[PDB]
Parts: structure tokens; C-alpha cells; sequence
């Protein structure tokens, strides 16, 4: 019943039925070729990603379904911390909450309602077949029923292994089957005892057994806009995301332009970078956070563009006692770290390490 | 005792030098002046640089890196103090060298000596 | 039979077997109660000192204080502050002195404030409780100065400033009555009362004289604040006993802690904080020895324990140890601390028994002042 | 070594603290720190005030006024520390106290206790 | 056989007998000699320090130096000044830091300059002797900076200002080898040479590696700037030994401290300061001891000489003590000292023949730095 | 012989006729009765002395000469100190070179010189017999001979056992024979303790075999200018006593203000104090060391007047380091000292204390 409930997700996810003109499945973005990433090119490069009617643009980056059904369903953690939950801004509760948003988004798959979902399942035989042998007779023809049925199987689709296999190099060596090369080691230890540790590691002490490079909390690094990918959404040049305060329920500003912390599996192939995939290379992205450790000249530079990092989006509630850290990285450790991370590619990608690496 | 033989863990009292967690603490250990093994005394700031090390645990026979962060801006506290060097490395090997004050990134830019944790960050390998 | 060290081992190991995660933060001590006990560290002259806050009833350090040269410790009765009177230099001990009183926080240990005295102020003496006090509403500490002449300076705790020093006669200690007022004791072997609640000149008086020329008051008298009794041991174990809770002094009879024939095979109090007094109980601690008359700051293996009004004698312990210094907790069952100068190390006490119960060790170079508070 | 026993002064060691000029010295013999018997150490400040005792000399039988002057403005030596308290009297007969700092009157305001010296300075009586 | 306590008391009496009058003062030290030695307490990470000036000869302290936090001392080659960098804190260990270098008067002690390092920028790390290091000119002090990154101070003594910070790559250490130039230890496992100007960025050539990255190079290795001649032990007692006197590193053939019979019997060097390295005799020294391979830190029994041109072993010396660190005085006849941070004690030993001549205790809570010159 | 030379001293020491009128001795100012200082009332009170011609006044108090036979010939000590000498300026060597400076001086004995001298001497058939037996026939014909050979005999008078008898009750007690009160205790205590010892005890360590309570030195402690007697001298609003600068080889401008530190014995009976009279009471003597230590008001007021202390006539050279102590005497401090300098009156001169 799991296994018809995926499987049944399995089909919804390459089902191009399921946005407004046909053209787009949740696969056409999330694509599995790519770690679950849009590999398609558009206006803002591959910061943002387009939707069914091929011009509306979103404004954040497509981030990978890989590992993300081990993300916990949206709480305050025993530290009085709000945790988990799907989107960058957290706004959906859990896979569940999240799946049939990009159906009924005008931007992404553009469906105008649930009765409009519903009516495409009934078109076909094999979804009236399996839906109604998990959810009983005549669940296709109820709009909500139709529409939370999908949904949950989507879910279930991304909670199969296909999804999180765990075969990554530093999966193997953790198990004990290879060993890291000495800078791969050099990055594992560099990774732990820096800062990247306090947010990208799921737990604050002791052993993870799923572990996925991401303690799914909510941090605001005092990123930049993304200047063409922000052109790109028609936001308009003033808007300003607000990340996890634009969650409904979520008043205080003390959250604004705080986002969740990604796993950082995949992280190799999954570039452009950061919620408005404003950095194209992963050391770049590695290097942003020396502008905060760095004195010398070259670290407020974005090495892309050879010009200043730009103001944060949102000036406010930065994770300064983490990103402080009074030490910065020198090229040797942000090798180390590029080392490191490329080993956290599931073994399926590896081929893509290249990209000439 | 004998401070030359080879270093031998228990996992019975975190307040002896021997305790496997704090297989290369250099210093005092934190629960002997208000702290617990993972947590800081009152007063003092809690640094969020590390050295590591690789420490077996005879409990389990498993192997975990330990981060030891620094508990700062108190004089050293006097208590339970400490030197175990497994695994320790010269000091250009910073990761791995334990006679570095390790207090950066503590509140208030705190950087005097008081004692050490010893928490568990992740498998060894 | 378990240590707090195994304890805790077993604690770690169950919670790491659990996967239990748990986030390295900053602890606060437990609330201050009857049984907390301050262990000051004075370490033989040295420029920079440490205070240890200890719980009584574990035998568990549960936090320190920094502190300068010479620091004189104050603990609030209620539980709501500790204070003290420090003093640093600019180059470790030469440059630029600098003498300050810092309140804090009992559970976060967090300064709360910190207050200059100007002029350098304070008297640098080995350290003796009673040159360094808090009035009973807490509003206000109290500190001597000796230099050019004997004075009182006043700190106000409430708008955290100096106000002002107080010229007084040839006098010493500072035992606080009432929000504005004190005595000290003269050389003349007299107490002298000051109200003080005014900034004009204060009002000096002084009681009659209370002991001769040749009778020597020890360094530590024992003051209870609430109970305004003042037990004044001389070097022969001879206790004075004097009653500030009406405002003036009354003099109490004099009860001798030691027999005449303990007295003529050479008994003698010695040490640094000799006597301890339990205020329900109503009752007087006194370290003794036998001794020569002229070591009188050694430590010292036993412990008298008197009734107060009849000067009976209700124990004498066999306390195990060379012990410099004693108090005792103020609630019903109470423990008698004993500690140990040259083992840097509180020995805690059953007082009814006299048996030891537990130790705390290490408490840095050479202990000597034990303060509690009288939460009842 | 019975520390309760009457102190017996000797007068051929000067590091000891049974010298019979350290009758009530408190801190610690300034010899030790590179003074003298009765000078004070290199950078150090000699006080002018003092505490004394009458100190009885065994070589000649008579007994001599001490002036127990410090030796101020650095950290307590930590060498030969003694404690001896001959006659000694408490806070409210100062001249004789010597748990006091007396520093007063040294140079630059010295106040911090490094050591003492045991000079005579007059016939006992 | 008379001691230095027993000759002052005779020398005292005397004078009391002669009714010889003398002025009370304040001392000069002697004159800095070969046989001068300095004694550096880092107290186990406390925030005051202390430093000891040791007549090596007689077996005397002559002076002393207070210091902050971890400082770094440096003692001038021709016996003109000393000076350290330091560390205080405006509330003892907590406030605003204050990072200063101090230059003294090697007679008087006073200091001379006190010169303020902006930003507070030393390593504060266990005392590790070339962390901080003068030209040997004298005029310029060099200090090691890790946070954020490696990078070295300029500080002019002459000037007695502080200059600027120079970048440097992942290096460590500072091996001064003429008024603008000096060597750094790579993580690589190059040295760097850094010839620097008044401005601009400094000249960084590497050497090539000459060690492998599983070959562990000590924290305390011995330089002799005036021979040029570095001599770095690795964990097993291989020694490196790399000559500067040319301006460039030229790498001299390896020797073995111990036999392949004696490391697989379980010999290894072991402790603080490890190694010494006599100019005028080319004659290194080695701490060594069996010691399972991760107890590098612990004290050892044993000195082993060796020829530092052919690697023949001269002696091996059984210390008689748990010695840290051993260094050597450069005249002719030489002392070998060997300073036990357990016991606080530095032992003089005849260089030659092994043989302990006297030994200065009490040297503060944990010594571990032996410092001399090099004045020949 | 050397009896014989202090023999004839103590004849020359009470004969009027080294005076120019014939009115007055050695002893008019130096009275035995009063040991050795002078009793006389003049214009300024007892703060300075009257010469032979009845109207000049000095400008100086005239200091006891019990137990200034003990001071050292003027020398650089070996601390480099100016140290010893005669007068309170020690421009005087020694007591021989002293002794003749009385008799010549206008303001004192005024002879108008040496020959006058001989010429008395020689009047005389004692001084024929006494001089001539101890210097040879002749002596009193030359008179740089006679005026040496005068003065060499009152020298050695001044340095018998009458002058230096050391029988006070502090001599008493440090022979065992009795004891100090409680108070007289105190007060050698506190002498002892406090900066008084830096300058009143002869030795800086160790024990004198014959203590006089100075170390002989010159220390300017910023006395103000006693004006009743700087009027009687008559020498002029504008002069200034410079002390030690004013003896002859001294050039030094931090000399200036400097005076010899006098002996404390029988400093009870020898009021007024100070190098001019200034103050009365030996009470007021000991309040002026509080000007430089005590904090309080008082501390600034000479009890004596109820006015102020007064500007240092040289506010130069202070013996700051000395002084400010940074301890204060409370009353039972001065109390203590008053008692204890008591003890150091000659047991002949105990009947001057009642
Ligand atoms: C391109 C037009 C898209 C299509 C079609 C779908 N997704 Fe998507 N996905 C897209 C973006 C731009 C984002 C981030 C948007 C934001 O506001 O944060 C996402 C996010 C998700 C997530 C959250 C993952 C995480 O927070 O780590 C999930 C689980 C998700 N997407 C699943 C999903 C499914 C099931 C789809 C078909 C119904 C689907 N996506 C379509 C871009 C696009
Ligand atoms: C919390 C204070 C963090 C610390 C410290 C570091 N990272 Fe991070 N990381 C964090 C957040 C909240 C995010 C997303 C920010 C956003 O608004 O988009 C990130 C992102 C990355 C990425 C990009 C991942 C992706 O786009 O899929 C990388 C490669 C990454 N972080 C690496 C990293 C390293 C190496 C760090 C140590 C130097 C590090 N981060 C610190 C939160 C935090
Ligand atoms: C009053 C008119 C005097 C007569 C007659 C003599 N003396 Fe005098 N004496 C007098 C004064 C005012 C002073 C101090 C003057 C000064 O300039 O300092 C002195 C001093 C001496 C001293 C020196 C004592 C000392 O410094 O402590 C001596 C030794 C001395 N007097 C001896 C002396 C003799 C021997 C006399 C007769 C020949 C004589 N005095 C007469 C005032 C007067
Ligand atoms: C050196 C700095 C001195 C110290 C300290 C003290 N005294 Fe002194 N005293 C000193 C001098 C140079 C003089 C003469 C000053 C002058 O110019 O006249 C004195 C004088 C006295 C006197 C007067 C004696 C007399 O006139 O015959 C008294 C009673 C006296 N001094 C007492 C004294 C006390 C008790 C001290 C400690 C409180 C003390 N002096 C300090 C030099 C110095
Ligand atoms: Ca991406
Ligand atoms: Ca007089
Ligand atoms: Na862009
Ligand atoms: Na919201
Ligand atoms: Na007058
Ligand atoms: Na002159």
C-alpha cells in the first residue's frame, strides 16, 4: 500500500497533465537527471526557474527533492527555535502542505483550481484505477478529495529511497568501505571544526543517523538581490523577500529575510547557489562567508563579478555570532571544502563532477 | 599514573583525565568549575572555534570526534586540570593542535582561558 | 557511594546510547539557597583572586568570580545580589590603580553593575568580612579606608554610584544596623555608633568601654545581622557578645569558650575566620588548639560548639583536618564548612555531629573566607 | 614543623622562616625575589611605612625592633613565604598588624605586595 | 657547602656587629652575563604571569618580571634589553583587551617603552618562543597573529611604535635572519622567506618541502640567530637542521636522535621545549624518553648530546627529574638547564658530564620557558 | 690635659669678658638651667636671642648645645649626603671652628676682633697660667693663636660628660633599670614606625651606641617665616634664610631651605621650635608633619594662631618623599609622641616638666 501509494506518486511526477497547456511536470523543474534541479536556461540564467505558460518567472532558485523528505514537518525545536518544513521560506508545512502549490501557482504549473486537477486524473483510466484502490470509490470526482490524494502520493513518491540513497562517497567511507583522499580529509575536518558545522549539520552534538548537512533552522547571511533574476520576476526592483516571516503565522521581525538552512547534499551539481541563485560556482559560494571573517581588501569582492558583494536584501537579523567567527578561510581550506562537499554527491550524479569538475 | 605509557580511556567519570572524551583536552574540564561536560559555567562565554580529535569509546568501541570549545573570559578555573595529546598535531596543523586558546567567535570578544567542554560532532572518518 | 563525576558519565552515556541532543549553551547556578556557600580565595597577596560559589548540600562547585587584589566579598542575606569591593592596575600590579565595586547576578553570575571609587579608596588588608559591608536593605555598601586615617566610604547600590567617604574616630570593622547606621570598634575599647543617613557630617557616638588593653579581639568576630549580634572572640577563646538590635549597644555576659584547665594545658583559638555563629540556634562555633600563645593564625583540628545565653558547652569536634576557617549554614539542621588554607579544600560538616559529610578541593591557592547568607 | 609550637628563631639561614628577624613577618622574604636581607628587589618600590615587632637575635641575646617596610608594585614573588606573628597585635593596633599591606610611601604610588624586608631599627623597650 | 641563605645570615650578622649602617633601596641586578638564564611561567593559561631572572651560575633568582596572558618573552643576544608582548584585560580576565609590548632595563628591570599594539592582534597559544622574535639588530620586534589569519606585526623598538601587520601565506613561526627578513614554517612543509619594507607588500619566496606530511615537525624548535643554524626535531627525533647564514635556507643532511633499535624499543623525544642547540661546540640536545607516541607532551628522563655535523651521539644523561625543557647557556664550559614544570624547580646541570650542580624552586605555578643569550 | 683643655673651656664658657660690653657669656644663651638654650624674653618672645649690645637680635633660635659634641665634622656621607657640621646651616666644620663665630659677631658677643679677644684673655692671669701650660709661652700675644687656642678649649668643653650625660628615662630604659609607660611605649612605637625615624634616629638600620635622635642631614620640611623674629632681626621683608646653601662651598640651588636636623634630646624643655622659633608648644611641632599627610581642614591651621601655616619660606626642595607618608597622627598618636619625646629630657631637667 506504501509501495502503491509512491508508485502511484511516481506517475503524478512526470505527468505534464498537471499544469494549465500540458507542457510542464513537476520533473520539468525538479529534474532527475539534474539532483532534482531546473538544468533549463532563462531570462536570469538558471537562478530562476519558468513556469507552464514559458515566460512568468519565479523569483528563487529550484532547489533539490533530494533528501528533502528528511526535513522535519514545520515546529519550534526543544530550543524554542523554528525548524523545518518545505520551501525556503518554510511556508508549507511538510511535503504534503507544499505539492499541490506548484499546481495551482500562476507563475509555475498555473492549474486555475482544484476542480481543474481533478479533471485531468479522471482523463486517465490508470489514475482512476489507483487512486480509487488506495482512497476508496469516487474520490476523483470530489475536487479537495482529488486534490490532497495527489498530493500524498507525491509525497510518498519523494520519501522512496530514489530520492535519498545515502551512496555518496562520504556515506561510503563512513560505513567504512573507502577512505577520504587527504584533501577531501582536510575539508571533512575543516567542515566540522569552523562555523559551516553550527548550521549545516544536523544535530548540535552526538551522531545523526540520516545525517543531511543541514540543521533546518532558519538563517539570514545577508545575501545579496539578485539583480537579473529579481528583473526576471516581475516583483518589481523594490520588492523585498522577507523569507520565513512571509510564513502565515509568523508576525515577528525578528524573521525577516531568514531562510532554511539547505542540505548541502548534491550541493556539487546543483548550482547556481543560495535562494536566488545569485552565485554560479559552489567556491564562490564558500567564499561569501569570508566576508565576514576576512579583513584583506579581496574579501568584499565577489570574485563572478569582480565587484563588491552588494547590501544585504535585508539588513537586518543577520546570523552575526555564527558568521563572526574571527577566522576566515584561506584558499588551501576553501579547496579543502570544495573537496569535501563533491563528496556529498549521490553516487548516480558523480559523472556530473564534470562539467570538467 | 605512569604519565609516559600509552593513554587508557573509561567512560565512568567525565572529572578524571582519563575519561575517553577527553582523549586531547588541554586544560581544565568545565563540570569541575560549574559547567557539565557540553556546557559552560555561569559568567563565562561559550567560544565556537574547536580543536578536534578522533577519541574511542570503550562503551560502544565506536570512534567520534570530539570538538573542544572554550569557555571564555574568566581566569582559568584550577580545577580538574588536564593534558591529553592523542592524535595532536604541531600547530600548523591548527585543526588538530591543542595549545591554542580556542575562544574566537565567544560573546564579547572573550578570549581568556577558563576551561574546556568536550561534545561529540560527529563520526570518526 | 556515586560521584558526581560518575554520575554524570552514566548521564552522557545513556543520553548518547538515547541519541539525545541537547544544545551547548551557557548554564545558570541553581537558585541561592540556605545551603550555597561562597569560598573566597584571597591567594597569598596575589594581584588577581577568585571566588568560588559551591553548593553545600552536593558538594559542587557551581560557578566562580573574578576578582582583583584583596577583594572584600558581600552576600545579601535575601539571596538577591552578591557584591564586591576589588582593585586592578593597568600593568598587572603597577600602573594605574583603579578600585571598583561590582554587583551580580546570584544565577547568571552576570556583573549587574560596576561602580569606580575614586581616589583609590580602599584599605589592602588580608582579607577580614566586616571591613567591607551591606546595610540590611541591601541599598548600600559600606567600606573602610585606612589611609591617611581611618574612614568610611559609602557606595549606593540602588543608583549604582559613590556617594561620599566618612571621617570617623580611631576605629575599625563596619558593622551595618539599619539602612544609616554603624558601628565600628575603637582602639580605645569602645564601639562607636555612626548615623550616617544624611549627607552632612554624620553623628558619631561611642559605648562604653568593653574590654581593657591587654584583652586582644581577633581580626574575624562572627555578626549576624538579623539576630544585630556581634560575637568578638579575644586570643584566650574569651567571647564578647554585644546586641545592636535595639539601636545601641548592650553588652551581654561574657562566656569563655575554653575551661581553666583547658586554658593552663595550652588551649587557644587560632586560625582566620575562628568563630561562626548559628543565629536560631543561637549558638557559637570557635576553632581551637593547644597552642603557644604567639601562633595564633595557624590552623587549628577542633571545634568548640556553646550555647550562646549560659555558655555551656554542647560538642567539641575532632574536625580531621588543619582547619584556618569556619561558618556555618543558618537553616535548621545546619552544616558546619571548614576550610582548609593549606589543603585548599572546604571540608563540609554535619554541625550536630561534627562528622564530615563531603569535600571540595582545589579552591586555588590559599582559601581563607567562607561567606553564606541568612535566607530565614 | 609543628606549626602550633612555640617559634624558635635561628640566626644562620636568612630563606628560612624561622630567622630570627622574621619573627612577624607576613608574605614573603624579599631574598628570594632578588632583594636582600634588607633591600628590595630590581623595579620594585620600596615602602617607608611599616609594621614592627621586638625580635629576639640568638647570636647576641638582645632583642631589636624589625620594620617589617614591603617591597610594592609588583605580584606577590610566590618565593620563601612565611607567616609568623611574634607579639603580633590585631587591625585596631596597627603598628603592630601585619596582615596590612604597608606600602605606604612607596615610590609611583606602588601599593601590590611582591615582598619584605627585615631590617633593625632600634633597640626593643 | 654553605648556601646563599646561610652566607647572607653570616654576612648580616656581621655587619650588626660592626655597626656597619647601610641604606635601604632598591636593587640593580647584576650585570647580564653567559650564564644569566630566564625562567618564563605561563601559569597553566591564568592571566597574570611571571618571569624569573636566574643567575645560572650561583643559582640565584635576581629579579623577576610580571606579565599578562600567554606573553612571548625575547631577550636581546648582546645583554642590551629584554622585552615581551603581552596581554591584560581591564576586569582581570574579562573588558576591553589591551595587547602592549614592554621593553626593559636588563639591570635596573624598569621598563623603558611600553608600546601599544592596536586591535589586539597576538596569538595567545601555549608560550611557543619564536611566536615572537627580534632582528637581530635589536631594533625591531616581529609577533605572530592567527586570527583572522596568519599574519606577523611590525614593531619598531626604536621608535617604540608599533608599524603595521604584514600578510603572510599559512605559515607559522618567525625565524628573523637580518633587519627586514625573516623565515616562516609552511603547512606545506616549506619554509617562507619575508623581506619587508616600510610599505607595500612583502617579498614571500618558498623554499622547496622538506618534510613530508606524516612527518610531525615540534612547536618548539631552537634557533640561533647568530650561527643562522635552525634545528627542528620531529615527534620520532629526526632532526632538521637548516642553515640561514647565507640569507637563503640551505638544508642540511638529517640526523637521528635515537637508534632504530631504541625507537622500536619505544624511545621519542618528549616535552615543552625539547631541543638545544650549543653554537660554538654545533652541538644539539634532545629530551627523550619510552613513551607510547602520543604522550609527546610529557615530561622526559633522559638528554641525549649529539654531534650536530655527523650525528654521533656524545652522551645520553639520565636527568634524574621529569624535565619539560632543557636549553643551554652559549659560553665555553657550558650549563645545561633543565626546568620541571611539575616541579617547578629549573636544575643546573654541567653540560659535559650530565652532573645536576644546584637547582632555583619555586619558580610560580608552571614553568615552561627557558631563555638565554647568546652574547659571545 | 685634655681635662686641662676642657677646664679651661668651662671657665671661658661663663666669662662675660669675651664680650664686647661685658655683659654676656656663652652662658647668657646657652643657660645650663635650661639646657644650654636661652630664657631671656626679647622682641620676638624666646624665638630668637639678644647680643651684648642689648638691641640685636638674631634671626635664628638659639639651639641647645647638650649633645652637639656628638655630631660629625661636615663630610659627604656615603650615600653622597651633605651630613654633620655646626649651626643650623652647617657652615661650621665642627665645634673648634664654631666657637670663635659668637664672639666676633656684631649681632652676638661683638668683639671687634681677634686682637680684642687676646687682649681680654691676656687681661686675665688664670688664662696667662691655663693657655700658656697647654700652648706654650706666648699664646696670648698672637691673637690668631690666642682666638684658636680659646676656641679649641670651649670644644673640648662642649664635649664632656656634662653636656652628653645620657641619663634621660629613655636611656633609663634601654639599660633595663626601668620601663616606658604604656603611653611613652606607644609613642616610641610610633616614633619608630612612622616617618619621624627616616630623619630623628642616627642610623638607617641598625642600633646607635649613642642615639640622638638625628641623622645629622639637611631637609628643607617647608617652614613658613617666623615674622615677629624676621622683624627683630631686622633683616628685611624681602631676605630669605637659604640654610645649608648659605654655608661657604655649597652652590647647589637644591640645597637652598635645607637645615641640619636637630637632636630631639630635651626637646621637651627647649621651646621654641625650629630652626627660627616659630612655634611654641612641642604639640604644634608635631601637628606641622600632618600638613603633608592629613586630609582634614585642621591639618592646615597652626593651632597656635588659627590661621593658616603659612607659605614655606623656600616652598623648594621639600623633603616630599619623607613627608608625605600618606598616614596621618590622630590626636592619641600626638598624644603617644609628646610622651615618648618627654622621655628624652636629661634626668636633671626633669623638674622642667613638673
Ligand atoms: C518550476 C516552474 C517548478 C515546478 C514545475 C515545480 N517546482 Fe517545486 N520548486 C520550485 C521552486 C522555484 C521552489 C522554491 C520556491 C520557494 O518559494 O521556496 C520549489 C520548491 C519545492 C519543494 C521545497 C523543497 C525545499 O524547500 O527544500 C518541494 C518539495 C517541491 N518543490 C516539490 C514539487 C512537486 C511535487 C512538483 C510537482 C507538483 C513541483 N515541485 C513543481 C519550482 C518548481
Ligand atoms: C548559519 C549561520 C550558517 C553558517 C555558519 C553557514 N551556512 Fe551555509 N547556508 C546557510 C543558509 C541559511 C543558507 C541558505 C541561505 C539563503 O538565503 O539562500 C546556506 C547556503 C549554503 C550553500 C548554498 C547551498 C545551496 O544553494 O543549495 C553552500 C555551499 C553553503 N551554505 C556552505 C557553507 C559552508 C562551507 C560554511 C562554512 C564556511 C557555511 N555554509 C556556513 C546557513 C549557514
Ligand atoms: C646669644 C646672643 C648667643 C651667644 C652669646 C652665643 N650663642 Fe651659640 N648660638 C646662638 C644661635 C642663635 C645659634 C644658632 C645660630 C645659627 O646661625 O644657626 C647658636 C649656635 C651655636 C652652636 C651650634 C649648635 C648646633 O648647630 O646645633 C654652638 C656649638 C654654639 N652656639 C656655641 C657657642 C659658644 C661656644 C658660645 C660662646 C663663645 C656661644 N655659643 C655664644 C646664640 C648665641
Ligand atoms: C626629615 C624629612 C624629617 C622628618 C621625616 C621629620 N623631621 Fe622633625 N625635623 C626635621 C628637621 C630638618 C628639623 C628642623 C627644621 C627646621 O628648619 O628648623 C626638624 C625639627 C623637629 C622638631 C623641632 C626640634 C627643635 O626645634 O629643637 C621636632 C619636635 C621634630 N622635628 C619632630 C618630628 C616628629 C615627631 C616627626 C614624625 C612625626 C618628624 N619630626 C619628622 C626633619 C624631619
Ligand atoms: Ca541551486
Ligand atoms: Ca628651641
Ligand atoms: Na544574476
Ligand atoms: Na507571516
Ligand atoms: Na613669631
Ligand atoms: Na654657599
Amino acid at each position: 500500500a506504501d509501495d502503491a501509494l509512491a508508485a502511484l506518486g511516481a506517475q503524478l511526477f512526470v505527468d505534464p497533465a498537471l499544469s494549465r497547456n500540458a507542457t510542464q511536470s513537476c520533473a520539468t523543474c525538479h529534474d532527475p537527471a539534474r539532483a532534482f534541479t531546473d538544468p533549463r536556461e532563462g531570462k536570469a540564467g538558471l537562478a530562476v526557474s519558468v513556469g507552464d505558460d514559458g515566460q512568468s518567472h519565479g523569483d528563487r532558485n529550484t532547489p533539490t527533492l533530494g533528501y528533502a523528505a528528511l526535513v522535519p514537518a514545520f515546529h519550534r525545536d526543544a530550543n524554542g527555535k523554528y525548524k523545518g518544513g518545505q520551501f525556503w521560506d518554510g511556508r508549507a508545512d511538510d511535503l504534503k502542505q507544499q505539492a499541490g502549490q506548484p499546481m495551482l501557482n500562476p507563475v509555475e504549473m498555473a492549474m486555475p483550481d482544484r476542480a481543474a486537477v481533478a479533471a485531468r486524473l479522471r482523463d486517465d483510466p490508470a489514475y482512476r484505477t489507483g487512486f480509487e484502490a488506495l482512497f476508496g470509490k469516487g474520490v476523483l470526482d470530489d475536487p479537495e478529495r482529488a486534490f490532497d490524494a495527489a498530493a500524498e502520493a507525491l509525497a510518498a513518491y519523494q520519501a522512496t529511497g530514489e530520492f535519498s540513497p545515502f551512496d555518496s562517497k562520504y556515506d561510503r567511507v563512513m560505513r567504512g568501505e573507502e577512505k577520504f583522499t587527504p584533501l577531501e580529509e582536510f575539508g571533512y575536518t575543516v567542515f566540522i571544526t569552523w562555523n559551516c558545522r553550527l548550521c549545516h549539520m544536523q544535530r548540535k552534538q552526538g551522531v545523526a543517523e540520516r545525517e543531511t548537512f543541514t540543521n533546518f533552522e532558519y538563517h539570514n547571511i545577508g545575501l545579496p538581490v539578485n539583480e537579473t533574476a529579481r528583473e526576471a520576476s516581475g516583483l518589481g526592483a523594490d520588492h523585498v523577500d522577507h523569507g520565513l516571516l512571509a510564513r502565515p503565522g509568523i508576525e515577528d521581525p525578528a524573521q525577516s529575510g531568514r531562510f532554511k538552512v539547505p542540505s548541502l547534499r548534491n550541493v556539487a551539481v546543483t548550482g547556481p547557489y543560495m535562494h536566488n541563485g545569485v552565485f554560479t560556482d559552489l567556491r564562490t559560494a564558500i567564499l561569501f562567508y569570508n566576508k565576514y571573517t576576512s579583513r584583506r581588501p579581496e574579501a568584499k569582492i565577489n570574485p563572478e563579478t569582480g565587484a563588491p558583494w552588494g547590501e544585504p536584501e535585508v539588513a537586518r537579523n543577520l546570523s552575526l555570532a555564527e558568521l563572526q567567527s574571527g577566522l576566515m578561510l584561506d584558499d588551501g581550506r576553501v579547496d579543502a571544502l570544495v573537496a569535501f562537499l563533491e563528496t556529498l554527491t549521490d553516487r548516480r550524479y558523480e559523472p556530473l563532477l564534470e562539467e570538467s569538475r | 599514573t605512569d604519565p609516559r605509557a600509552k593513554w587508557v580511556p573509561q567512560d565512568n567519570d567525565i572529572q578524571a583525565c582519563d575519561y575517553w572524551r577527553h582523549c586531547s583536552i588541554d586544560g581544565n574540564i568545565c563540570d569541575c568549575s560549574g559547567g557539565s561536560l557540553t556546557n559552560c559555567p555561569p559568567g563565562t562565554k561559550l567560544a565556537t572555534a574547536s580543536w578536534v580529535a578522533s577519541c574511542y569509546n570503550p562503551t560502544d568501541g565506536q570512534s567520534y570526534l570530539i570538538a573542544y570549545r572554550d569557555c571564555c573570559g574568566y581566569n582559568v578555573s584550577g580545577r580538574c586540570p588536564c593534558l591529553n595529546t592523542e592524535g595532536e598535531l604541531p600547530v600548523y596543523r591548527p585543526e588538530f593542535a591543542n595549545d591554542i586558546i580556542w575562544c574566537f567567535g565567544a560573546e564579547d570578544d572573550a578570549m581568556t582561558y577558563h576551561c574546556t567542554i568536550s561534545p561529540i560532532v560527529g563520526k570518526a572518518s | 557511594q556515586e560521584t558526581q563525576g560518575q554520575a554524570a558519565a552514566r548521564a552522557a552515556a545513556a543520553d548518547l546510547a538515547a541519541g539525545q541532543d541537547d544544545e551547548p549553551r551557557i548554564l545558570e547556578a541553581p537558585a541561592p539557597d540556605a545551603r550555597r556557600v561562597y569560598v573566597n580565595d584571597p591567594a597569598h597577596f596575589a594581584a588577581v583572586t577568585q571566588q568560588f560559589v559551591i553548593d553545600g548540600e552536593a558538594g559542587r562547585v557551581i560557578g566562580m568570580i573574578d576578582g582583583g587584589f584583596l577583594p572584600n566579598p558581600v552576600v545579601a542575606d535575601d539571596g538577591s545580589f552578591i557584591a564586591h569591593a576589588s582593585t586592578v592596575f593597568s600593568r598587572i600590579a603597577r600602573g594605574e590603580r583603579t578600585d571598583y565595586v561590582e554587583v551580580f547576578d546570584p544565577v547568571t553570575l552576570l556583573p549587574t553593575a560596576d561602580i569606580e571609587l575614586p581616589d583609590a579608596p580602599r584599605f589592602l588588608v588580608g582579607t577580614y568580612p566586616w571591613m567591607t559591608s551591606l546595610t540590611p536593605d541591601g541599598k548600600t555598601l559600606l567600606f573602610y579606608q585606612f589611609s591617611p586615617a581611618p574612614a568610611v566610604g559609602v557606595v549606593d547600590l540602588e543608583g549604582k554610584a559613590f556617594k561620599r567617604m566618612l571621617d570617623v574616630p580611631d576605629c575599625y570593622h563596619i558593622f551595618p544596623t539599619a539602612p544609616d547606621t554603624f558601628f565600628m570598634h575603637c582602639r580605645d575599647g569602645s564601639l562607636a555608633k555612626v548615623a550616617f543617613g544624611t549627607e552632612g557630617t554624620p553623628e558619631i557616638t561611642h559605648t562604653e568601654v568593653f574590654h581593657p588593653e591587654d584583652e586582644f579581639l581577633i581580626n574575624h568576630p562572627a555578626y549576624s545581622q538579623k539576630a544585630g549580634r556581634l560575637v568578638w572572640p579575644t586570643y584566650t577563646g574569651k567571647i564578647h557578645q554585644i546586641d545592636l538590635s535595639s539601636g545601641d549597644a548592650k553588652f551581654l555576659p561574657a562566656v569563655e569558650a575554653l575551661t581553666e584547665a583547658e586554658r593552663a594545658d595550652g588551649w587557644r583559638p587560632g586560625g582566620w575566620q575562628q568563630v561562626a555563629y548559628h543565629r536560631a540556634l543561637d549558638r557559637i562555633y570557635l576553632l581551637v588548639d593547644q597552642r603557644d600563645e604567639w601562633r595564633h593564625k595557624t590552623a587549628s583540628r577542633f571545634v568548640v560548639v556553646l550555647d550562646a545565653k549560659t555558655g555551656e558547652r554542647l560538642a567539641k569536634f575532632e574536625m580531621g583536618h588543619e582547619i584556618d576557617s569556619i561558618n556555618v549554614s543558618q537553616d535548621e539542621k545546619p552544616l558546619l564548612y571548614a576550610l582548609s588554607t593549606g589543603d585548599k579544600t572546604l571540608y563540609i560538616h554535619d554541625a550536630e555531629s561534627g562528622e564530615e559529610l563531603r569535600s571540595v578541593n582545589q579552591l586555588g591557592h590559599g582559601p581563607q573566607v567562607i561567606t553564606t547568607a541568612d535566607m530565614g
